[PDB]
């Protein structure tokens, strides 16, 4: 799964473009800016505020 | 240097002039709606191996394919999709020309954002009209789209103050793009989604826009001459792999790119063209902090800036990149090692050494800071690189005084030696045979056969049939039986009767072929019966008929030729038929055969005929029955031998058969059996220190290959440790030549040097107390790549020259009279220094020369002595001792250089020899002995100008007479003795040339016996 | 005229502009091989000068040469490219010799040696080096300088018998032409110095005649002549190419 | 008719211990190299990962 070179696309059949499906078509993360830290703060961690 | 894969070493350089740019115009835009063939956006990239297109590479106008490649409905191949752009762009082109007149052309700018987002939407069919009105400038060009939502979010986006794009696709993957390891690696740019850059007016509102929002992955900056504006590129987290051993983020693959670029550009800087950019870098801006140390982006930081301060790599930069040569970077970067350079990386300015030789410090505004306190220290030009030469390339070494002692060399070559490999063998002995003849005179010297002698009884030993079958195996001919027949068969036609004057025998002869074979697809015959009946062979008449008998006939009859059987008579009969197949260790059987042959082979030629019979065992028993019976029936005789493969086999030639005379032997038979046994015996004694045919090698036999394998990262002085192995291995091979390779092998520079060791040098060895240490600079210089071969243990196939074959004759003859434990001197030091290779060990040397030595000094087991000073003068002999001088091919040359005569040479080098204090010596002198034959090709003498005219080398020297050198040794000493050395038909001298792996000739050997005919040595020794 | 008045190069040689100048130049020139132009042309003065001691020639066909400093670095597949014509005589003012032995830093069918340091080789009658010495030589001249006369007494040294040979000069300096006039000027027969103008610099060739034959001779005022105006053309190229514009 | 019928192998492969039909070797020995010689590099850099 890490590599898909090793299932064969010789052997022609669909484990090779699932897999490719997988690293391509699957969706990344983003970031969006709750918060008012002037009254509130910020009680967050492991990310900044 | 090195950082964890080597740079290239002091030499570092950068572009210097930068060029200025202009605004982006509607008179532009237009041009490059309509792509004409000389100008259009796209460019192909291909693949290198099948030099078919698989990647294009996308420019200014359509720069906007944010969306997915299933949106735009491309086609695959390249040839469809070019003319699919140019059919749709042309309908866009109207669409903006209706809006906007053409006639508003002059000095209109034009977003070069809304320009790229148009053909964006216009592709993928998404709301293009909006944009459309927004396309026209004002007041600046990010000002005009932040406060809009006219365009769709995918495009462009404002936060308030800072403006979002979402720049895509560089690069565009055509269809038979399959991720081989030739392609053109696309870093992460075939890609939706890879980056997102982020506009606006000044840093400082970047810089706030940067404290509330993550910095995860790292930012990136340009900080020389932004694109659109001054902005930062925040990289995602999608991967491409496209190196099978790696897997690479987004933000690490577009650092990575931009730094090998500005590696490609730092050694194309000439400082007269300018470039766009005076460094393509990113540096990473505020996500250092996430990043990890000692990783991927924190070394490719390291890196980004080393390409900025104007640092070059080691191996160069391919013109267009492959995705082999990618991995095996990124494999290399990976490694382990600490950061040899002063340089490192900080978030809040890239800084610029002192003496970088980049200008852009002064050339931008700020981001880039000229730090004063952190020096390098190297000196600044570009890097010389060349070609490959794909042949092994011939290397010679020289010397240095320091040195270490002998038991390190051995014990480092020990771990550097690959010794356990096959080499491939070669051929001791090409071409075709020699003839060795003698022919019976009447007034030499009667002897009797009791005399003459035979094989000796070490011949059926087990060593002797290996070093027959060693020879056998080695030797490289056609066909035995042609090479043979063909050589007694012209020397048998050139006799003449002494009966008559004319001839013994004419065309016409009816004869008779005993022993055919037709063994190895020869479709009837023995090779040679078709030519001699053709007059192919051209120093030969063709015969009427041809018989064939013999056991393996094809078109004769088979018979036993022993006990006698029903034919007729012939005028000649040539027979050939061996008698020693069974003749092993049982003698007298193979000689009781022979003469049972003969009374057969005479009886079937009787009248005035004449035969040809072939001996393979030349026995006693034999010798007296052809003396009792043979040799009173015939009129003349000889015997001949043809040598093409080393055994004792001779061939008996009668003449004129039945007729009665008195015939006895000779003294030149005599000698020639000498000869000819004794040449059997040298070559016998040689071929059993050679080792087997396809033997594996080990450094255990006397004479043989080895070879070594160092590495060579860069320009790196090489340490000590390498320099004692290859020391080690110049003291372990001397004197011969060495070759090398320089070739990346499994992902990194390594070179080997091959060599042939050798008695000689095993006895050169012995002479040094330390070995000297060689110097690194004939190697530390070589920055190309010389692809390698294997390894064949006779590297010569074409064959050794002449002049080489009678420095063989002169060196044997040296070596064989200088004896153990004695003073010598030599006089000339001739091509190379084989002289101290040549006396045994413990003998102590001297050399004169008229050139400075190249010979290591010092560290010996015995005194020697290195001076020039041009022997010719006088007053320097007093100072010496010595007991014998060696003069060899230097007189000719000293007599030509002052343009005297060889008289005149000679008496002024005996008149200075006159004040030696040596008794026996013996010296090169070039006097004709024999009536001058002015062989073709090599040797053009003049009778009038006494000259020589070799024609290979453009040299002549003054022959003199014998007897004109005669007198001068009388003149000069009153007991001194002279004596000719005659040169000896056993070819005793080849010992220093097969053991030194020399394949030599079968033509250049009989004319180097030639040769040394015009250049006899004398010795002379007084009292 | 004595060695001491001889001119050498100006001290604004290594200068940013100076290099700007040389390099938009050879930028500019348009060639075939350099490596072929240069040695043609001196190649072919080489043979119309005429011994003084007999009436006919200095030499003739069949030298068996040496050859120092080869390259093969253009694809040109082993040699520099003037070694086959010369040989098959494609030249026509040349006659062909015998053999060709290569030898430098950069071979691919000779041997590979350090031609400052002697060698284990033989003498020849004629040997044609041009390796040049200034790649080391920017900012620091006098190891530039001093390669030059290390160079000079190994090539004289693979000459001796009644030999001849060109040697090329990059940087002509005071100590050079001192060292020249000191050691190689008495022990030849007759000497000339020539150069080939295909890009701008100031590089000259050396040709002595008749090595190892003792002899009395000194410059004159056509060298001196002939270097004013080999480094006064060099002043004015140079001042040319600094008025021009940039390659693109 | 002196055409390609079997291939003996040799030291690196020699242990093809299961059935034929696990494999799915092509048929024609120019397809079987072409095969074999593209499988063996993506053998040969999991190797040289590790």
């Amino acid at each position: 799964f890490m590599n898909i070179q090793l299932i064969s696309p010789i052997d022609a059949p669909i484990l090779r473009q699932w897999a490719e499906i997988i690293h391509r078509y699957w969706p990344n993360p983003s970031q969006i800016r709750y918060g008012t830290p002037n009254v509130f703060g910020s009680a967050n961690l492991f990310t900044p505020p | 240097a090195n950082v964890w894969g080597v740079r290239l070493a002091d030499s570092l350089s950068s572009p210097t002039i930068e060029t200025r740019t202009r605004h982006y115009t509607l008179h532009d835009f237009y041009s490059d709606l309509d792509a004409s063939v000389g100008k259009e956006p796209w460019r192909p990239l291909r693949n290198q191996r099948t030099n078919e297109i698989v990647a294009v590479q996308l420019f200014r106008p359509l720069q906007g394919l944010v969306f997915d490649t299933q949106l735009y409905g491309f086609p695959g191949t390249f040839s469809q999709w070019e003319q699919f752009m140019k059919e749709k762009l042309r309908v866009l082109k109207y669409e903006v020309l209706r809006i906007y007149p053409i006639s508003t052309y002059n000095h209109d700018r034009v977003n070069v954002f809304v320009a790229n987002a148009l053909v964006g939407a216009f592709l993928s069919n998404q709301a293009f009209y909006d944009l459309l009105p927004l396309l026209i400038v004002n007041d600046t060009m990010i000002s005009d789209l932040l406060g809009t939502g006219a365009a769709l979010s995918q495009f462009f986006q404002s936060h308030g103050e800072v403006l979002e794009v979402a720049a895509g696709r560089k690069y565009l993957q055509m269809n038979n793009y399959s991720n081989d390891d030739d392609d053109p690696p696309l870093f992460a740019k075939d890609l939706s989604d890879y980056a997102k850059a982020f506009y606006s007016d000044t840093y400082e509102v970047l810089d706030r826009f940067f404290w509330t929002h993550d910095s995860s992955a790292g930012v990136l900056v340009h900080y020389d001459k932004p694109t659109n504006g001054n902005h930062y590129i925040l990289g995602t987290l999608t991967q491409m792999v496209s190196a099978p051993p790696h897997i690479i983020n987004a933000t690490d693959a577009l650092l990575l790119e931009s730094c090998l670029e500005q590696f490609a550009a730092n050694v194309r800087a000439r400082s007269a063209q300018p470039v766009t950019r005076l460094d393509q870098c990113y540096h990473l801006r505020w996500g250092a902090q996430y990043v990890g140390e000692d990783s991927l982006t924190y070394r490719l930081g390291v890196l980004s800036l080393l390409a900025t301060n104007g640092y070059q790599l080691a191996r160069p930069i391919p013109k267009q990149l492959t995705n082999r040569w990618l991995s095996s970077f990124v494999s290399q970067v990976v490694s382990d090692g600490i950061n040899e350079t002063p340089l490192w990386p900080q978030e809040r300015y890239v800084q610029i050494a002192y003496d970088s030789p980049s200008v852009v410090d002064g050339a931008t505004q700020y981001g880039y800071v000229r730090r004063n306190q952190l020096r390098l220290g190297m000196r600044i030009s570009a890097l010389q690189s060349l070609s490959d030469t794909p042949a092994p390339v011939q290397w010679l070494p020289q010397y240095t005084i320091d040195q270490v002692a002998v038991d390190e060399g051995d014990a480092m070559v020990s771990q550097l030696t690959q010794l356990p490999l096959r080499p491939d063998y070669g051929s001791i002995w090409i071409g075709e045979a020699l003839s060795y003849y003698v022919d019976y005179n009447r007034s030499h010297r009667v002897v009797l056969s009791s005399e003459l002698p035979q094989l000796p009884d070490t011949y059926f030993d087990g060593d002797e049939q290996y070093g027959r079958s060693l020879f056998s195996l080695a030797r490289k001919v056609g066909d035995r039986s042609l090479v043979k027949d063909t050589a007694v068969l012209k020397h048998a036609y050139q006799a003449i009767d002494p009966n008559t004057g004319k001839e013994y025998l004419r065309a016409g002869q009816s004869v008779a072929y005993f022993g055919a074979s037709a063994g190895h697809s020869g479709a009837d015959q023995p090779l040679v019966i078709e030519p001699w009946m053709q007059g192919k062979i051209s120093g030969v008449p063709p015969p009427s008929s041809v018989r064939q008998f013999g056991y393996d006939v094809a078109k004769g009859a088979i018979v036993d030729l022993a006990r006698p059987f029903p034919s007729g008579d012939y005028q000649f009969v040539y027979s050939d038929v061996d008698q020693v197949v069974d003749g092993h260790d049982d003698l007298s059987i193979s000689s009781g055969l022979v003469e049972s042959l003969l009374d057969s082979c005479v009886h079937a030629t009787a009248p005035g005929g004449s035969f040809v019979m072939k001996i393979n065992f030349p026995t006693r028993t034999v010798w007296h029955y052809i003396e009792q019976k043979i040799l009173p029936n015939v009129t003349s005789y000889m015997l001949i031998k043809p040598f093409v493969t080393n055994n004792v086999e001779v061939f008996f030639v009668a003449f004129g058969v039945h007729q009665q005379s008195a015939l006895t032997w000779t003294s030149g038979v005599y000698f020639f059996l000498v000869d000819h046994f004794y040449r059997y015996e040298t070559l016998s004694a040689i071929s059993r220190q050679l080792p087997s045919f396809g033997y594996v090698d080990d450094g255990s036999s006397v004479t043989g290959i080895e070879i070594i394998s160092i590495e060579n990262p860069g320009f790196s002085n090489m340490t000590q440790a390498a320099r004692v192995g290859i020391s080690g291995l110049c003291a372990n091979v001397g004197n011969a030549r060495k070759s090398i390779a320089i070739y990346e092998s499994h992902g990194a520079r390594v070179l080997t040097i091959t060599s042939r060791r050798s008695p000689a040098s095993a006895r050169r060895k012995a002479r040094l107390r330390y070995l000297p240490l060689i110097d690194p600079r004939s190697l530390e210089v070589q920055a190309r790549t010389i692809l390698p071969s294997n390894p064949v243990l006779f590297d010569n196939i074409n064959g050794a020259s002449p002049h080489v074959c009678l420095t063989m004759m002169y060196n044997f003859e040296v070596s064989s009279a200088v004896y153990d434990g004695d003073v010598v001197l030599d006089l000339g030091t001739g091509p190379e220094a084989k002289i101290l290779e040549l006396i045994p060990s413990t003998s102590p040397v001297t050399c004169v020369d008229i050139r400075p030595t190249a010979q290591p000094n010092g560290c010996w087991n015995v005194r020697t002595t290195f001076l020039e000073l041009d022997y010719l003068s006088d007053g320097w002999i007093t100072g010496v001792r010595g007991d014998i001088v060696t003069c060899m091919l230097s007189l000719g040359a000293a007599a030509a250089g002052k343009s005297m005569t060889f008289d005149a040479a000679f008496q002024q080098l005996v008149r200075v020899l006159t004040r030696s204090t040596a008794n026996v010596l013996l010296i090169q002198v070039n006097c004709p002995t024999d009536v001058i034959r002015t062989i073709k090709g090599y040797l053009e003498i003049d009778q009038t100008n006494k000259r020589y005219k070799f024609p290979k080398f453009g040299r002549d020297e003054p022959y003199s007479d014998m007897d004109s050198l005669e007198r001068i040794c009388r003149a000069a000493w009153p007991n001194c003795s002279i004596t000719w050395v005659p040169l000896s038909y056993d070819l005793r001298w080849t010992k220093l040339a097969l053991l030194e792996s020399t394949t030599l000739s079968s033509a250049s050997v009989r004319i180097a016996e030639l040769m040394y005919k015009y250049m006899p040595i004398m010795r002379i020794d007084i009292h």
